[PDB]
């Protein structure tokens, strides 16, 4: 959904639709994302500090 | 239509036991005497056993034979294995009136060195050319591995009609030779500036050549 | 030809309380309309038009 804001969520209104169903059967009780960072010219490029 | 069943390819290690089967197709396996010929390749068979538990004097002791009625199937046990038991056991019933000999089994069990494949080639001879005919004969001999390929050349052009060659074979060096044939008419022979003959060996190629003269 | 290298597989199968998920698909006859007919859109045992 497109919008121009970086806080506080629009009141607006959007149901969800299905991509894909997984039939896989198993127990899940934990879960964690995922992020991605840049390595440009300004840092070391060490994953330290 | 009583045939004998036997195993064409049997191998095992040398100290080990082994059993060879021979089942009978129509009749049982029990009616009839049931023999067993160690036969050397390039010698006369000889008999290693006979009346299905008997041993002829001069045999060890290893060669056991059992019969077993049930299956139709005449069982020979052999026991610790070694060099010369290289031979091919054929499973005989006479029956009546009719020797039965059976497939055959065989033995295998298991240094040649790599070496250079050195060629040689003779243009053909006045003789034969007075005799209409021509032939180059291409020869690889004093090499390892026995896997080479001959491509006869004229000039230039290869030439594939007529050219006969042979498999490498073995000799007293623990190399291989081979031998390559071209058959040719007398004004092919003398058509063409030169023959060559290109031995490819292991990457390497070595080529020799000849000219009319 | 009994000491050769022999190349063997089992392809073994499941029976658990979960939906099928690799299973073979089938065949396709025609289709009729405006005329009472039995349906089974995998769902129901629908009659009509
Ligand atoms: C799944 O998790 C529940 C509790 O989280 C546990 O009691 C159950 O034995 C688990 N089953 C399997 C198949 O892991």
């Amino acid at each position: 959904t497109p919008i121009n804001l970086v806080r506080d969520l629009p009141q607006g209104f959007s149901a969800l639709e299905p991509l894909v169903d997984l039939p896989i059967g198993i127990n899940i009780t934990r879960f964690q994302t995922l992020l991605a960072l840049h390595r440009s010219y300004l840092t070391p490029g060490d994953s330290s500090s | 239509n009583f045939m004998l069943t036997q195993p064409h390819s049997v191998s095992e290690s040398p100290g080990k036991t082994v059993t060879i089967s021979c089942t009978g197709s129509s009749g049982s396996i029990a009616s009839n005497y049931v023999q067993w010929y160690q036969q050397r390749p390039g010698s006369a068979p000889t008999t290693v056993i006979y009346e299905d538990n008997q041993r002829p004097s001069g045999v060890p002791d290893r060669f056991s034979g059992s019969i077993d009625s049930s299956s139709n199937s005449a069982s020979l046990t052999i026991s610790g294995l070694k060099t010369e038991d290289e031979a091919d056991y054929y499973c005989q019933s006479y029956d009546s009136s009719n020797v039965v000999f059976g497939g055959g089994t065989k033995l295998t069990v298991l240094g040649q060195p790599k070496a250079a494949p050195s060629v040689t080639l003779f243009p053909p001879s006045s003789e034969e050319l007075q005799a209409n005919k021509a032939t180059l004969v291409c020869l690889i001999s004093d090499f390892y591995p026995g896997a080479v390929t001959v491509a006869w050349k004229a000039d230039s052009s290869p030439v594939k009609a007529g050219v006969e060659t042979t498999t490498p074979s073995k000799q007293s060096n623990n190399k291989y030779a081979a031998s390559s044939y071209l058959s040719l008419t007398p004004e092919q022979w003398k058509s063409h500036r030169s023959y060559s003959c290109q031995v490819t060996h292991e990457g390497s190629t070595v080529e020799k050549t000849v000219a009319p003269t | 030809v009994g000491y050769q290298p022999y190349r063997v597989v089992v392809l073994s199968f499941e029976l658990l309380h979960a939906p099928a998920t690799v299973c073979g698909p089938k065949k396709s006859t025609n289709l009729v309309k405006n005329k009472c007919v039995n349906f089974n859109f995998n769902g129901l045992t629908g009659t009509g038009v």
